């Protein structure tokens, strides 16, 4: 398929049950590779994988985990 | 309260994914010289990075040095991964 694509989300997450909720919802979006909880504060989410609607994804994140903002939209260097 | 020393940081807190390949450079912004978050990105290369009030292109050397517009106060700065 395509050059891989890289989205990272900040989203305040009081706790591990809002992070469960975040990696489940992110992972059964279409386009979806791996997801991650990262960063200092543990909450940055980070997403890889092909023709994701990321559109879509950060409004369901919003409507079910937290405010969630973009911090990065970037391709995998795959070469 | 130190002026910023790359020495002196912690990690950022990353994960590698598995399917993708290994990033080989450590990412770390700050405001007014304080640490906000930290992670990982590719060497010789690009990315659009929210830095507080702006979205920035910032382009990567193939030493992890950081170019881009950063707004006043605010810098994201790299450097290589051990073993990179």
């Amino acid at each position: 398929g395509g050059e891989m694509q890289k989205i990272v989300f900040k989203i305040p997450m009081v706790d591990d049950k809002s992070r469960t909720k975040a990696m489940s919802l992110v992972a059964s979006t279409v386009g979806v590779h791996s997801v991650a909880i990262a960063g200092d504060l543990r909450d940055q989410v980070v997403v890889v994988g092909d023709g994701i609607d990321s559109i879509n994804l950060v409004s369901a994140l919003r409507k079910k985990v937290g405010p969630a903002m973009f911090l990065e939209v970037s391709q995998v260097k795959e070469d | 309260k130190r002026a910023i020393d790359l020495s002196r940081e912690r990690d950022p807190n990353f994960f590698d994914h598995p399917g993708i390949p290994v990033p080989e450079c450590f990412w770390f912004m700050f405001k007014n010289n304080v640490r906000q978050d930290a992670g990982t990105c590719y060497s010789s290369w690009k990315m659009d990075m929210k830095v507080g009030p702006n979205w920035v292109h910032i382009k990567s050397d193939d030493n992890c040095n950081l170019s881009g517009d950063f707004p006043p106060g605010w810098i994201v700065l790299g450097k290589k991964r051990p073993g990179f």
